[PDB]
């Protein structure tokens, strides 16, 4: 691509959340979406190979029939309440369609369908953008929402998410896939803290897109997308094995990690309003997503799988990538939890 | 995250087109403009969780006024009672509802 | 020569003539022997209607002056 | 054959600056018939005004008169009753001023406008 | 509600299943995309209209464009699985399965 | 109202000119001369057959262009208002704007027909 | 008496085309050196008789492989959408006299490719099937300035109103303002009623008969009667934008007679073009309604934009 | 039942969509889909949208001939489905046709219905305004306040757009 | 800057007259004194009714009949 057209296309996806964030009418909240949408299908087909092509074409159908349901949604809101505010809902069909909506944005189960398929088609950077910069415009309007979201729509929705993300990640061996369900049951914490502080969804989506960031931005920097790549990492560059390390056992909800830091607070949360059961499944149901994390660490850190002979000459040659913030965004993924207080910055 | 960017800066970049009681082009009235001005006036500051109970009786008013149900039910009530009381016979209507009346200006 | 083609164009000429003297004369029938009342607007619509209310013979065309009042 | 090119640019910018001209009077000369006609429209109001308040109140107590004479077997009935809880005055309703007449009256009072030619 | 927002809605569902259950032919249900941007212009200009909130009126127009400027990107999109295979049939978009 | 008398009337006289061209003439119907037209030889294979878009990038634009006849059409009545810099600098920012995509589409060879 | 007043409308122009036939063959026989039908009737003034009685008394030959609901709908929306375009015509009192009389010539003229198009796919035929998608590339092309030439003509209206705009023009004809939009919007009529150089889906030399090479007589009537309601209605159409005569209210008559010669000129100048120029390639005539037109017509749309604006001249929108 | 006109264009605005949703081909989706954007600008123009109304017609004119010659050119088949070639789309296409004229049989005998909403039964001409908007049609002040009132929705519309050609061309590239 | 003008003129002309168009219509009313006007009369036409205002006692600049010396007028139209 163009690098100019690259520039204007991705400020054109920023500018989209950034609409979505900023303003106070639902038409504007789905013009934002619409542009997001409309602007990030050519960072999904920057390679041009078939599969791309398919990523997008699911992609365009699941977030065009979101956007259906989403503008359903604001004119019941228009009928009901004679007015455009990006407020509480004054229709709870209104509440459950843009609810439904904003759950197929976010690849929320069981609307989970196209989050591995879509992530596997794309490259490593533009699933970097899809797992985290499109997490961001329907958590706004899931912030500004919640005085009228249903309790029992969104809270099956978070703990179908969790189940099976947890269950979709053990079966794989493609890191892309790994990763999206793995976003898959990270937003189902996200949302189910969602009625009761929506502090801590913001703080699990803050430190989840640190993490997922870190992962995508290792897996960038050791060129490796399948399971069996990433485990030559030792015989190439054994410090990335390390912060592999490190960030997954700190995604799997390990303390003294950073990843620990919203789980907690999430379970912290839902303990107040006498929720007890529901934490408590959620806790239970995210050893899935540590186990395939823990398969991850030794099929690449703590066991040695065996390498090829031309690995020899990548000894030669030094990482000239742009790794970008990798340092930094390792050790917030880490190194956080002492530090956990800071999350009332985000009331 | 609803990061209030209109407020902060002080431009107005959609709150025109926001509610009905709004500046409108050549000072055009909404058929629902006063009961929207009484409600968003009765609900004004006090935050979601008491307007949604302390000012229920003017929002009621004013989609009564949006979607006019009460009204249209009673309509159905009145025009199916006089077609009830046309069938049996029981009920002339009167000659200004015909027609022959010599209308008013 | 050349000037065969007029017959056709003068008789297609007279058919394109009588729309339009048509519909003025329609016009003039249908309204008292004046133009055709234009309501593009919701006030010139109200006028019409009212007029149509204080002719007494439900026709927005026959016009009531000063001799209806006293 | 013909004229050169600047010969005809001259001549297509000066029916240009004709155009714009003439079209300028004569807009100007619009807009202050415009102005006359709204003027005109304007002193006409009030008595529209008043007498459009005497017709819908008319109607709305021809509409209320015969309101009592039709509901009078039905039981907790209750005649004129608001469905509206303020006591402030509602401008009314289509079917709440043509809902008891005939179907001549109602589409000329309701679609008439819109079909008019 | 009024009697007319029954069959518009009914439209929108009626438009929503014809897209949410494939026919196997990616054109036919990019055409029910562009039936629901119909159905939700024609409902919200319906509110519009009714209530006189006369601002909102240019509303459904942007509304509309928007309509095309996705329905542009659809053909954009069926152009280019139409050019992989030689036919826009969804079911040759199953390579992401594994 | 009467809009829809007009197009029954012009809906009726085109379909009674119709009626009267099928039922009117002696109808000899046999399988060879409602056959396809290929100059006289039978046709080869199906005109159902994909018959591919050369100007198919042009027809795209064509989509985003026509919307642009639903935002310029406005400017009669946007010229009549009492904010008149503004409605003029957002009239030239719009035709700027297509004249923006034009010229890229242009410049990247957009208009250009394939093969 | 409202159906009279149809009756006197689509009965005349369906006799105007049918002398229309004959004035083209004529006029095109006296331009290529010959002389025309001068044989039927006293100087031919019968062939057009003699033509509509042949073409309904012929077998219509409906194929074996045509989808026959479309195949008999695409006439009939044909006629019809050539008659129903002749309604907001202000002559000088329109038939329907409509607020947005333009913009209802607008969609119905993108309603009426859809009989050409329909035409051409349902007869299921190789040669109609090349002239149905050119169609396509012709629409494409055209529609794209036929909006905004016309649209930057009613700045200098205020509405889209057809009557209004001899009220407009009741000092000068908008042709002496609006000139390139005159010259680009006659070209952008050509390219819209298919006539010559733009012919391109009825085109003989390359596609036998085009997109209605199936159709045998009777159905072929109402596709060769309707584009040449097309080409009075836009002659019309042209003169009511460009050429706007004297209207005295209580001389209707003479504003007729006026406008009626105006735009029997306009179409003997199709016929002029049609009799002498050579026809484009229809991507030769995309090349021309995208690289040419289109960019001077966003040009003349920021000047008849920022115009009225400049020297105080915005007409008024009542 | 000249009352309900708004509500028959309404029936045929759903038998329009019933026709293209149920895919027989899109050449029939096309003129399905035209029909119901058709009778569409006939339900929204008896509301006093004449503007808002042509242009939706308008619009998607063009629209259906892009989709057609798309379909004629990318999703053609040789036996193109007319509506009744399919078991599965006549069975859905009589299902859909069956239940619209099944809920209108139900809220012309009982005056109201309930499917999610409550909808009356009586002519929609009941809510209609009886005032007058005097030397102006409202809807067109509100489209023709796009350029005063609108201006960031201009930006974003008109940047929506133009990226969108940007965009379109970067995806019909292959390489 | 003239040579490569002559040689847009000869090679492209319609875009030549295309940007001079669009550049008139960009730079043009921002140096005209008929802006202001189109202004004032779009401010002066009077589609709503002029509501009036409640005599408390004080307002010397608001007439009391239309006729009357005070009040905005439009001899600047009439004249121009
Ligand atoms: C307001 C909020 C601001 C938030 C921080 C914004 C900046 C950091 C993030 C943006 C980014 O990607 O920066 C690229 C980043 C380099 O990318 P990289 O791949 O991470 O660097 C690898 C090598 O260090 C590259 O080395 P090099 O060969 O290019 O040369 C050395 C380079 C040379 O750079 C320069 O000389 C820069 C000179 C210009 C500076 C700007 C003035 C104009 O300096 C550095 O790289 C120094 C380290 C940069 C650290 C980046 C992270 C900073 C802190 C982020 C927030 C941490 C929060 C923790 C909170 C914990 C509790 C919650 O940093 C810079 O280019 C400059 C950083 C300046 C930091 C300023 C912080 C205060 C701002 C107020
Ligand atoms: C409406 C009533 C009638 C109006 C007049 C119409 C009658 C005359 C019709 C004659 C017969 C035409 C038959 C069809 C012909 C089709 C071909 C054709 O016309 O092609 C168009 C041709 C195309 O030429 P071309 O195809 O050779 O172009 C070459 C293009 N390249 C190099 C890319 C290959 O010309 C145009 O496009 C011009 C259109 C009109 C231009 C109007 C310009 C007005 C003045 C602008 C400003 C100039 C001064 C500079 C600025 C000054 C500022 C102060
Ligand atoms: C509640 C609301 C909170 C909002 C907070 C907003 C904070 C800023 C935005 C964070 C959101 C996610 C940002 C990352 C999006 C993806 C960026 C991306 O993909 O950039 C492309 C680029 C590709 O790298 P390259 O190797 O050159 O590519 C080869 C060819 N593609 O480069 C990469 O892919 C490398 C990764 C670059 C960006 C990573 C660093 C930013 C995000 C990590 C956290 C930083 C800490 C501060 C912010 C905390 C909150 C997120
Ligand atoms: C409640 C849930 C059901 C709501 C719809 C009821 C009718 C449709 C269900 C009948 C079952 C058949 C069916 O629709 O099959 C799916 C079909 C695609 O299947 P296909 O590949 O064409 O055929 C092979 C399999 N039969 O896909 C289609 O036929 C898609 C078209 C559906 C159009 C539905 C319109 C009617 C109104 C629905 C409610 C509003
Ligand atoms: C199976 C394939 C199809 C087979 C059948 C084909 C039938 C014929 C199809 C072609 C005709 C399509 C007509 C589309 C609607 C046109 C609407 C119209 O003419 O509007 C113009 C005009 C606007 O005027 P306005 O600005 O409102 O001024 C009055 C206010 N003082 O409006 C007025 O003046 C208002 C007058 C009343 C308008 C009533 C509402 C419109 C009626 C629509 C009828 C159904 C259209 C069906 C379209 C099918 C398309 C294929
Ligand atoms: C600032 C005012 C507002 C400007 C923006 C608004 C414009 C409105 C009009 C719409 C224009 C839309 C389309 C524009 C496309 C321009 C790009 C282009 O086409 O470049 C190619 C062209 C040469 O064509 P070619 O490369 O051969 O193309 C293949 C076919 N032959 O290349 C060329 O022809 C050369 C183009 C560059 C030089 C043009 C010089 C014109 C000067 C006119 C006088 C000064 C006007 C004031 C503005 C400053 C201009 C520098």
């Amino acid at each position: 691509m163009n690098p100019i057209i690259l520039i204007i296309i991705l400020m054109t996806v920023m500018l989209g959340t950034i609409i979505v964030m900023i303003s106070t009418h639902w038409l504007l909240i789905w013009i934002g979406f619409e542009m997001n949408m409309l602007a990030i299908i050519p960072i999904m087909m920057k390679k041009h190979n078939p599969r791309a092509t398919e990523a997008s074409t699911k992609y365009f159908l699941t977030q065009s029939t979101a956007s259906m349901l989403l503008m359903m949604a604001i004119i019941i809101n228009l009928m009901f309440s004679g007015q455009w505010t990006v407020m509480k809902l004054f229709n709870p069909m209104a509440s459950m369609l843009m609810t439904m909506a904003l759950a197929m944005k976010l690849g929320m189960a069981p609307f989970h369908f196209w989050v591995p398929e879509v992530t596997q088609g794309i490259p490593l950077s533009s699933g970097l953008i899809l797992l985290t910069w499109q997490k961001l415009a329907p958590m706004s309007v899931l912030y500004q929402i919640l005085p009228s979201i249903n309790l029992d729509l969104i809270l099956t929705l978070s703990i179908l998410s969790i189940t099976i993300g947890g269950w979709g990640g053990l079966n794989q061996t493609q890191l892309r896939k790994i990763m999206a369900y793995s976003s898959i049951a990270h937003m189902g914490w996200m949302t189910a803290v969602l009625l009761y502080n929506p502090t801590m969804t913001l703080l699990n989506l803050i430190i989840y897109i640190i993490m997922t960031s870190t992962m995508f931005t290792l897996f960038m920097a050791n060129s490796t997308t399948t399971t069996l790549s990433l485990s030559h990492t030792w015989n190439k560059a054994p410090i990335m094995t390390i912060l592999v390390l490190i960030t997954l056992l700190s995604m799997g909800g390990l303390p003294p990690l950073s990843g620990f830091m919203p789980k907690w607070m999430i379970i912290q949360e839902m303990t107040k309003n006498d929720s007890i059961i529901l934490p408590t499944l959620m806790a239970i149901t995210a050893l899935l997503n540590l186990y395939f994390y823990m398969r991850l660490t030794y099929s690449t850190a703590l066991t040695m799988f065996p390498s090829t002979n031309n690995m020899k000459m990548k000894w030669q040659f030094p990482t000239t990538k742009r790794m970008t913030l990798l340092p930094t965004m390792t050790v917030l993924s880490t190194m956080l939890l002492p530090l956990t207080p800071i999350l009332s910055i985000l009331e | 995250p609803f990061f209030d960017v209109q407020k902060k800066l002080g431009v107005d970049l959609d709150h025109w087109m926001t509610i009905q009681s709004a500046e409108q082009p050549h000072r055009i009235p909404a058929r629902c403009h006063a009961f929207e001005k009484e409600w968003i006036e009765c609900a004004h500051g006090i935050g979601s969780i008491r307007a949604e109970k302390e000012c229920k009786i003017e929002f009621e008013d004013f989609r009564e006024c949006l979607l006019r149900q009460k009204t249209m039910k009673r309509l159905n009530a009145i025009k199916r009672q006089r077609d009830k009381l046309i069938k049996e016979g029981k009920y002339t209507p009167p000659p200004h509802h015909s027609g022959q009346e010599d209308l008013r200006p | 020569m050349w000037f065969e083609v007029l017959p056709g164009i003068a008789v297609m000429g007279v058919c394109l003539f009588i729309p339009g003297m048509a519909t003025a004369r329609i016009h003039r029938f249908s309204n008292g022997g004046r133009e055709k009342r234009v309501a593009h607007y919701s006030y010139q619509w109200y006028l019409m209607e009212r007029d149509r209310r204080v002719s007494g013979v439900n026709r927005y065309y026959v016009s009531k002056g000063l001799e209806n009042i006293d | 054959r013909g004229l050169s090119g600047y010969s005809m640019f001259a001549v297509g910018i000066g029916a240009l600056l004709f155009g714009y001209w003439s079209m300028m009077r004569w807009n100007r000369e619009r807009r202050r018939l415009q102005i006359e006609d709204f003027e005109a429209r304007i002193a006409l109001m009030p008595l529209l005004q008043a007498e459009k308040d005497r017709r819908v109140l008319q109607m709305l107590r021809e509409n209320l008169e015969e309101e009592a004479t039709i509901m009078k077997d039905v039981p907790g009935w209750k005649v004129g009753e608001s469905v509206f809880h303020t006591t402030r005055w509602v401008t009314p309703m289509m079917g709440e001023l043509y809902g008891l007449r005939t179907g001549e009256e109602i589409l000329s009072s309701t679609y008439g406008f819109i079909w008019y030619t | 509600m009024s009697l007319v927002y029954m069959n518009i809605m009914m439209a929108f569902t009626v438009s929503l299943t014809g897209l949410l259950m494939y026919r196997s032919h990616l054109m036919s249900s990019l055409l029910c995309l562009e039936g629901m941007m119909l159905s939700l212009f024609i409902l919200a200009t319906l509110m519009i209209l009714n209530s006189h909130f006369t601002l909102a009126s240019m509303m459904p127009i942007i509304l509309l464009v928007f309509a095309a400027c996705e329905a542009a990107l659809g053909l954009s999109l069926l152009v280019m699985v139409s050019n992989t295979y030689g036919t826009d049939y969804v079911q040759n978009l199953n390579l992401l399965q594994c | 109202m009467n809009l829809m008398i007009t197009l029954l009337t012009n809906f009726t006289l085109a379909t009674l000119l119709v009626t009267i061209a099928f039922w009117l003439p002696q109808l000899n119907v046999y399988s060879e001369k409602t056959s396809p037209y290929e100059c006289g030889f039978d046709p080869m294979g199906s005109a159902r057959l994909p018959f591919s878009m050369k100007f198919f990038l042009v027809a795209i634009t064509f989509l985003l262009f026509d919307l642009e006849i639903a935002l310029l059409l406005p400017l009669p009545w946007a010229s009549q208002t009492t904010n008149l810099n503004t409605m003029l600098t957002m009239a030239l920012l719009l035709i700027f704007l297509l004249a923006v995509s034009l010229a890229y589409e242009w410049t990247q060879k957009g208009l250009e027909w394939t093969e | 008496m409202f159906m009279i007043n149809v009756l006197t409308l689509i009965i005349p122009i369906l006799l105007a085309v049918a002398f229309l036939t004959l004035v083209e063959r004529k006029v095109l026989g006296y331009m290529q050196f010959r002389k025309g039908p001068n044989v039927v009737g006293p100087y031919g003034l019968l062939q057009p008789i003699a033509d509509a009685i042949k073409l309904f008394i012929k077998e219509p030959l409906r194929p074996a492989t045509s989808s026959i609901s479309m195949f008999i709908l695409a006439p009939i929306l044909a006629l019809t959408l050539a008659l129903t375009m002749w309604i907001p015509l202000p002559m000088p009192y329109p038939l329907i006299n409509m607020n947005l009389g333009v913009l209802f010539m607008l969609a119905m003229s993108s309603l009426a490719v859809y009989s050409i198009l329909w035409s051409g796919w349902a007869s299921n035929s190789k040669y109609a099937l090349i002239g149905a998608l050119r169609a396509v590339a012709q629409t494409i092309s055209y529609e794209v300035t036929l909006a905004i030439i016309l649209l930057s003509v009613l700045l200098m209206n205020g509405s889209f109103t057809l009557s209004t705009l001899i009220i407009t023009q009741e000092q000068v004809w908008l042709i002496f303002p609006a000139w390139p939009l005159a010259m680009m919007w006659f070209i952008s009529t050509l390219a819209e009623t298919n006539r010559a150089p733009f012919d391109l889906t009825e085109g003989e030399s390359e596609l036998v008969s085009g997109f209605n090479v199936e159709y045998a007589a009777g159905p072929f009537a109402l596709f060769f009667m309707a584009e040449y309601a097309n080409i009075i209605m836009m002659n019309i159409f042209t003169t009511t934008l460009f050429l706007g005569a004297f209207h005295n209210p209580y001389m209707p008559e003479l504003y007729t007679i006026n406008f009626t010669i105006k735009s029997l000129l306009l179409s003997i100048t199709f016929l002029w073009i049609r009799a002498s120029y050579p026809r484009f390639r229809y991507d030769q005539l995309m090349h021309l309604l995208w690289k040419n037109f289109l960019p001077l017509t966003l040009a003349l749309c920021m000047w008849h934009v920022s115009l009225p604006i400049l020297l105080s001249s915005i007409p008024p929108q009542t | 039942m000249m009352t309900y006109i708004v509500f028959i264009l309404s029936i045929i605005f759903v038998m329009g969509f019933v026709g293209f949703s149920s895919k027989p081909s899109p050449i029939y989706g096309g003129l399905g889909l035209i029909v119901s954007g058709g009778v569409g600008c006939g339900i929204v123009l008896n509301f006093g949208g004449s503007f808002l109304g042509l242009m939706v017609f308008l619009i998607y004119l063009g629209g259906m001939m892009v989709v057609f010659g798309y379909t004629t050119a990318m999703a053609t088949e040789q036996y193109p489905e007319v509506w009744v070639s399919n078991k599965v789309v006549l069975g859905t296409f009589i299902t859909g046709l069956l239940m619209e004229f099944l809920m209108v049989y139900y809220v012309l005998k009982d005056k109201e219905v309930e499917i999610v909403f409550k909808f009356n039964g009586m002519g929609d001409w009941v809510i209609y305004d009886t005032g007058d908007s005097g030397f102006f049609s409202e809807e067109a002040m509100g489209i023709a306040a796009l350029y005063s009132y609108g201006t960031w929705l201009v930006i974003v519309t008109g940047w929506s757009l133009l990226i969108g050609v940007v965009v379109i061309m970067e995806i019909t590239r292959g390489n | 800057v003239a040579a490569f003008l002559k040689n847009v003129w000869a090679k492209e002309p319609v875009l030549v007259a295309s940007f001079a168009i669009a550049g008139l219509a960009v730079i043009l009313p921002t140096l005209s004194p008929y802006t202001k006007y189109s202004l004032m009369i779009n401010r002066a036409t009077p589609y709503n009714y002029p509501v009036p205002l409640r005599d408390d006692g004080n307002m010397p600049d608001v007439p009391s009949h239309p006729q009357d010396p005070q009040g905005p007028s439009l001899e600047w139209l009439k004249r121009l």
